[PDB]
């Protein structure tokens, strides 16, 4: 009624509408995966250089999992400037770089964008549009030393600032007065690097801390460098929708005994329509086929003789029927699934063609 | 490490007929005994091709199919780039008995680049520097194979044959695999060819049209090219 | 001005004209809040510097 827009209805068949099988669950299958980023060697190093002498670290072509550096808790500071830290193992960029160094607990704000100091004037300055992260932990009991560790230096003395990305390690004798010296030290004559005096009996914001600050880089290369990529468990014979190695889509997933050599990934029969593809992970040859769909059919004797009605299914099996999920007694022909008409014996002429050359009539409906 | 030599050795270049070779498989797609018609930059079919049997510089142009007629393993090293010294981002190819072996960045090569037999081999005195780089790889037979380097991808397609014909190249058709596949993009415009202590054929492709048979097992047997004369084009 | 405030971590997204005044804890990694920020939670309300 609703699709005729009248308040009655000849006796006839009308196409009324449309099944389709809906999903279940999805699956995603990615390749086996492998190469991860040597952070370990970055964060367990044995030693790091001095804050002017920043050790400066390239990191391309290699899974990078974030997610072990986000849920340690072992380090004091972890503050990411450009984005937040739980969706970098979603987007991810073309390079990686990390600097790593030690300063005092105190320095340990100045490596910020919009910052300044010591530290951030003369030893590693930072740009305001700087995008990445910055971890920060002490290591009083390894770096320090009783007897003071001298070993790290910082840039105390110079005439400018520091650039963005930029390392100066000079050791030129600063001259603050106009008086010239040729490498001596005088009255206005000083050495710009001072070493520090960490010692375990040195208290809160003197300690040594390492620090390690990553950046992510756009170079027009393709992005390589992020983390790795989620499997599910594959299932079978059941309408779903896959994810594999980017070839998305819906269907059921069987078995095939095709063969592919040994460098294709997935085929197609004609008109591009993907027809059979290789799992990523155990290297075999599965098979798509799309979920079964038809429209429906409404067959009635006319609104002014009765008001009960049958329904055909076309070209659908009679296994996946579903309010009318049972019914009346099911009929199954080659044309479709009839639902509310009782199938008879008989032969006589046709009143409504349904098709397969059967058809129904109105006795109850027949 | 390396000095001149006097024995300047430059004999002229032959030409020869190419003939059916130089077909590679253009995608990763399994098809079943179906015609498929695609446009790429293929080698024309009997074309003309530069013989060599001291080795010059030739130009790389777009991509070039390279043949070696050789006996047990004899051509090993690939110089390819647009300036080949430490200027410019050079790139360097071993081939070793499993895989082969790629370094990129710059290094200084002299007017003799050669890898050197030791009589069990231990002699690597093709270039003389490195300076920085970051990309490292590692993984009677007419070895055939295809250079192709499109938006920052340098693709080297491989095939090994055996024959008996001794002049030239033999009447036979043989898809090219993929081999290897490198997502690095540097300029390129020369390339040279690597002596041992031995002709060669090369060829210059360009881009046309062809029509590929696929039989049941995804294997191409037969290539038709579009564009040669009125019988291929219809 | 420290009286201007913004929301900056919440579960999801707002519907069209809908304004959410919720201020609690928000459990930005796998430890469980509890009343309490320490650590994968953090106050998702901030000023403007
Ligand atoms: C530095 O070493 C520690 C200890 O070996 C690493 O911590 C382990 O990290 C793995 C990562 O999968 C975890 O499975 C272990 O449970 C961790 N163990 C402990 C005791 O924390 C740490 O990952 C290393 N640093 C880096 C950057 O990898
Ligand atoms: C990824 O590679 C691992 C390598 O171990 C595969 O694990 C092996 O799989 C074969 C085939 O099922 C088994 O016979 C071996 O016993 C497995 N070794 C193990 C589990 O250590 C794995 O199948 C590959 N694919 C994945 C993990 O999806
Ligand atoms: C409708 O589905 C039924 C399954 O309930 C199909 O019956 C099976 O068909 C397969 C393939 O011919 C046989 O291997 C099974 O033995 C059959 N099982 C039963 C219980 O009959 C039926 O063939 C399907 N009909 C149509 C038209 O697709
Ligand atoms: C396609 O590949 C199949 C799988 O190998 C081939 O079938 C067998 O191939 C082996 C070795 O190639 C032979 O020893 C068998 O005699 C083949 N058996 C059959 C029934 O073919 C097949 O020959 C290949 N080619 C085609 C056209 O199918
Ligand atoms: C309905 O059927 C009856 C019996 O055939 C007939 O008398 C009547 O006119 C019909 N009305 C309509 C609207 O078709
Ligand atoms: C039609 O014949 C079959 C054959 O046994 C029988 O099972 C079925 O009940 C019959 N149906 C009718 C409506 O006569
Ligand atoms: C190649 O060109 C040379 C002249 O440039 C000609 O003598 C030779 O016959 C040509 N070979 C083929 C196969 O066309
Ligand atoms: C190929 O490389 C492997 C790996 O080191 C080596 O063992 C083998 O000797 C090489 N083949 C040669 C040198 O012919
Ligand atoms: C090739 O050179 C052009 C200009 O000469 C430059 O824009 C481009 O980045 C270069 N590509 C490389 C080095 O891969």
């Amino acid at each position: 009624k609703c699709t005729l827009k009248s308040f009655t209805v000849e006796k006839g068949i009308y196409q009324t509408s449309n099944f389709r099988v809906q999903p279940t669950e999805s699956i995603v299958r990615f390749p086996n995966i492998t190469n991860l980023c040597p952070f370990g060697e970055v964060f367990n190093a044995t030693r790091f250089a001095s804050v002017y002498a920043w050790n400066r670290k390239r990191i391309s072509n290699c899974v990078a999992d974030y997610s072990v550096l986000y849920n340690s808790a072992s380090f004091s500071t972890f503050k990411c400037y450009g984005v937040s830290p739980t969706k970098l193992n979603d987007l991810c960029f073309t390079n990686v770089y990390a600097d790593s160094f030690v300063i005092r607990g105190d320095e340990v704000r100045q490596i910020a964008p919009g910052q300044t100091g010591n530290i951030a004037d003369y030893n590693y300055k930072l740009p305001d549009d700087f995008t990445g992260c910055v971890i920060a932990w002490n290591s009083n009991n390894l770096d320090s030393k009783v007897g003071g560790n001298y070993n790290y230096l910082y840039r105390l003395f110079r005439k400018s600032n520091l650039k963005p990305f930029e390392r100066d390690i000079s050791t030129e004798i600063y001259q603050a007065g106009s008086t010239p010296c040729n490498g001596v030290k005088g009255f206005n004559c000083y050495f710009p690097l001072q070493s520090y005096g960490f010692q375990p009996t040195y208290g809160v914001g003197y300690q040594p801390y390492r620090v390690v600050v990553l950046s992510f880089e756009l170079l027009h290369a393709p992005a390589t460098v992020c983390g790795p990529k989620k499997s599910t468990n594959l299932v079978k014979n059941k309408c779903v929708n896959f994810n594999f190695n980017g070839l998305t889509g819906t269907g059921v997933l069987t078995e095939s005994n095709k063969k592919f050599l040994p460098f294709q990934q997935f085929g197609r029969d004609i008109a591009d329509t993907t027809d059979a593809v290789r799992d990523p992970q155990t290297l075999e040859i599965l098979d798509i086929t799309p979920c079964s769909f038809g429209g429906v059919s409404v067959i009635t004797p006319g609104t002014n003789t009765s008001n009960q009605v049958a329904v055909l299914y076309q070209g659908v099996n009679c296994t996946e029927v579903p309010v009318y999920s049972t019914g009346s007694n099911v009929f199954q022909t080659r044309a479709g699934c009839l639902i509310g008409a009782e199938h008879v014996n008989n032969s006589y002429e046709c009143d409504i063609p349904i098709g397969a050359g059967i058809c129904a009539s109105y006795q109850s409906i027949i | 490490q390396c000095v001149n030599f006097t024995t300047r050795t430059q004999l002229p270049p032959a030409y020869t007929n190419s003939f059916t070779r130089g077909v590679y498989y253009p995608d990763k797609v399994f098809r079943s005994s179906v015609l498929h018609s695609t446009q790429d930059l293929f080698l024309p079919f009997f074309s003309n091709v530069t013989w060599f049997h001291a080795n010059p510089v030739l130009p790389f142009n777009d991509g070039v199919y390279f043949a070696s007629t050789e006996k047990s393993n004899i051509i090993r090293g690939w110089i390819f780039g647009t300036t080949l010294d430490s200027k410019t981002q050079s790139l360097l190819i071993v081939n070793n008995a499993t895989n082969v072996v790629i370094k990129v960045c710059e290094f200084q090569f002299c007017n003799d680049p050669f890898l050197g037999v030791y009589y069990m081999e231990s002699e690597f005195r093709v270039y003389s520097s490195a300076n920085n780089c970051t990309f490292e790889y590692v993984s009677k037979n007419l070895r055939e194979f295809v250079f192709k380097n499109i938006d920052g991808y340098f693709k080297i397609y491989s095939k090994h044959t055996p024959i008996n014909l001794v002049r030239g190249l033999p009447q036979g058709f043989s898809a090219l695999e993929p081999l290897v596949d490198l997502p690095i993009g540097i300029n390129i415009t020369r390339f040279q060819t690597l002596h041992i202590s031995a002709a060669y054929y090369v060829g210059y492709l360009q881009p046309r049209t062809f029509l590929l048979k696929y039989n049941e097992n995804g294997t191409i047997t037969d290539a038709v090219d579009c564009a040669l004369d009125p019988l291929s084009e219809t």
